């Protein structure tokens, strides 16, 4: 299952669909509709379409209706009649969407064409979000996308993470179980494979390819710091050099300057960094300072 | 019949949110406001007056 | 039962029907009708149709009537006279729909044509939603849709989830119990089967096909995180690499940097992640940071 | 893994993408929209695009919508259809982005061209930041960049830190396992390697090169001081000379002038500096004064 | 390591770069923007570049 988990097929991709709708059946937790004119305007549009023309000059003050935006993913090779999941998010001053029902909503693409029609019952968790829900199989595909799959004798596998070693390894793995010249790497992120002419032939070839297992090679040393959530993650290839670290309210347990032992593997790094007795908030600053000095032999990314 | 013609070059970043731009933000502004019919013909100087306006000594 | 649970038949699909109606018989828990003019307007329309013309200038202040939207699904091969379930959702400032009765409601399609007529008694749970109910067999089909089923010698089975391996596996399964060239995969999501010319012949063929069992192949490794409900779900094909994790108020039980053991199967992953002693809210951030670093060898989806 | 962790390939670089979007589905923690007119203006733009034209003169006072800026990295050799992570940051007076959903956002480059389309669910930690979140695989690449990779017979490895010794060492390492004249150093930061003509040939060559291990040579002596976080980090090559240090409220434990023993290695430096009994805030001033005097034989950097 | 720690090479030097930017995503801890007009002016510039004319 390595090749499918590492790469993606060229032309097999997911698009994004968006639309506007109304959610009805709320227990008095909808829009105020005095500060969100589009809710009442679109309700009047729906009624006018259905055969009820409400007078232009009138005051409608609803409480069970909310104006929402619906987002979905158009899956690869989607055919009309299939169903997809949608996400429903409130748009103006609505308290909750607990037990609402999404009315008929056309999901447009980037090209402003309807690719799906959405309508269903929203499932809201019930510290849980109240203005956001999900409808499983809530939208039906109405339009299909032409594709070039099955045409030509080349298929590109696109690596999720760029690596010359991994690209070469996938090339050598495809060229071991599937013939001599069945794959050629084009760059650090693309492996071009030669496929038989046809549609089912390429499907069979890619089915074979996808479940093959490749031995993942060492992949860069990096320390990911998320300051907004206060988390630090170090992969296996992170090392350290011997150097001294000082920080506020931290001391040898006896001065404030603690020596960090050079470290070869990740267990040594973890032990050396835990010897400092540093909170992760302090550990982030320690890692940044060590990266500046040169003790930390890894790529420090702040996400 | 009245004709109002306009031409020019508009920088897109000057266009407001309502897809509108004042005429003073158009580089090569060519604005024309003309008309025809006897109402317009009544505002043209007579050929003899238009000649005396150019060739009379004073 | 695998093929029916995995695929859908081309042309065998469900449509969405919508309509507007009135719910009567409520115990003073209907619209205020002073802020929802359409309720009184449509009640006057109904009375005028029935033979009662209420004066235009008058004040009607009802309490047992609510204006509702009715939604239903038009089932495949629906024939006139059959019954379907409908969902009734209040539209404006109604307190409840406890024991109301849905009056005659025409359910329109996308093409604004009446496909069903809805009328019945609403069942409301009774923390339960009060403005939303369901009527079983509450609508009768009045229009039928022409279809191309039974015409031609090709039928497309559309996979619910795109997979070249699964498409090839279904193709090989249909071509084992139903002849040599009975199925051909067209893409990652479509399997074209050759069916006899006729209507009952295709029904028999698809009845045979649908209950066949296919051996489901490994299907991608993915971690689904629902932040709105605070849930994390990992399938069997999720693995881990050895790396160090630090987060606020979490420590080895002795520093704040805890080593996560490489993990091959899902039990190892669960044990390694439970060794951190992390709340799911913290676990979501841990998983996101590990995906950024590269320890988490899976596809992280946020739903 | 040394060469990949020390250098970068010429032309294999990451770009920065930026865009503006709206986040919907917040639990009343969006913009006030009375002090941020662009939120309502862009919401009206979205509705007008979707087919709803709200009157120009009207008051919309939303609470579940926030105007945000989305930032992402365009990875090397990115192909259309692939997915990247994005960072979503609020732009005006929004309380939180806890469970919001990012609507369709075009990520522009420096050249103001759309290279990715962003839409997904935001993951906010939950002392955690509330107006900043991250969406994994939240953007899909829509444009590709032409490159010169595979053209020519020269490839430049660019050292992360400039060093003539390290450049020469990498040159000698490449020229030991890959032929006599396979690499030539051009300056303190660049090593030019000779690669075969072709595209897959260069991929194979760089795959070989990247995982080679080079013996890292002593790399300058420097003391990094971060006064904003109050941290001091010294690498292994920092030494000391014998000199006397005096500072407020510090005394020999018996005068106020403490002799610091000359020190050759880093352990001696740590012991000598801990003998002073100095808080890191005092230690920063001590190190600066010693650098001024000449005891500290290292490069003092203030970050 | 003495010569590198004592000297520097001619022409091998570091320059200084400066720029102006905006920082977004703060938890209500940004500028007041009523006393710092350049913050709002440059935000409007960014929006106008991105296609929104306030």
């Amino acid at each position: 299952e390595r090749i499918r988990d590492l790469t993606s097929v060229q032309g097999v991709r997911e698009n994004s669909l968006i639309g506007y709708g109304l959610v009805v059946g709320l227990d008095g937790t909808g829009d105020q509709t005095t500060q969100t004119p589009f809710t009442t305007q679109t309700l009047n549009n729906m009624l006018s379409q259905l055969g009820i023309t409400v007078p232009t000059g009138t005051n409608m003050q609803l409480k069970n209706v909310a104006a929402v935006m619906v987002t979905a993913s158009y899956p690869p090779f989607a055919r009309q009649g299939q169903t997809i999941d949608v996400v429903v998010s409130s748009m103006g001053n609505a308290k909750s969407l607990r037990g609402g029902t999404l009315l008929m909503t056309p999901l447009k693409g980037v090209d402003s064409q309807v690719y799906a029609l959405a309508q269903g019952n929203i499932l809201v968790g019930g510290v849980n979000q109240l203005n956001g829900g999900r409808i499983t199989n809530g939208a039906i595909i109405e339009r299909e996308l032409p594709t070039q799959f099955g045409a030509g004798n080349t298929i590109n596998l696109q690596l999720n993470d760029e690596d010359f070693t991994m690209a070469q390894q996938i090339t050598d793995a495809i060229n071991r179980a599937r013939g001599y010249g069945s794959a050629t790497a084009l760059d650090a992120r693309t492996v071009q494979v030669r496929v038989p002419s046809g549609n089912s032939s390429q499907v069979r070839f890619l089915a074979d390819i996808q479940n093959m297992e490749v031995n993942v090679t060492p992949q860069d040393a990096k320390v990911v710091i998320n300051s907004r959530t206060g988390s630090v993650v170090m992969n296996r290839e992170v090392t350290l050099d011997s150097c001294a670290v000082a920080q506020g309210n931290l001391s040898v347990t006896g001065g404030s300057l603690q020596s960090v032992r050079s470290s070869a593997n990740l267990n040594s790094v973890v032990r050396a960094l835990n010897a400092l007795g540093a909170t992760p908030m302090d550990l982030m600053s320690i890692l940044q300072s060590m990266q500046s000095a040169g003790c930390l032999r890894a790529k420090l990314e702040i996400i | 019949t009245e004709f109002i013609r306009f031409s020019g070059v508009v920088n897109p970043r000057t266009i407001s949110g309502s897809n509108s731009v004042p005429s003073t933000q158009v580089a090569d502004a060519r604005i024309e406001y003309v008309g025809n019919g006897y109402i317009n013909e009544a505002q043209n100087m007579g050929w003899l007056q238009r000649f005396f306006l150019n060739l009379s000594p004073m």
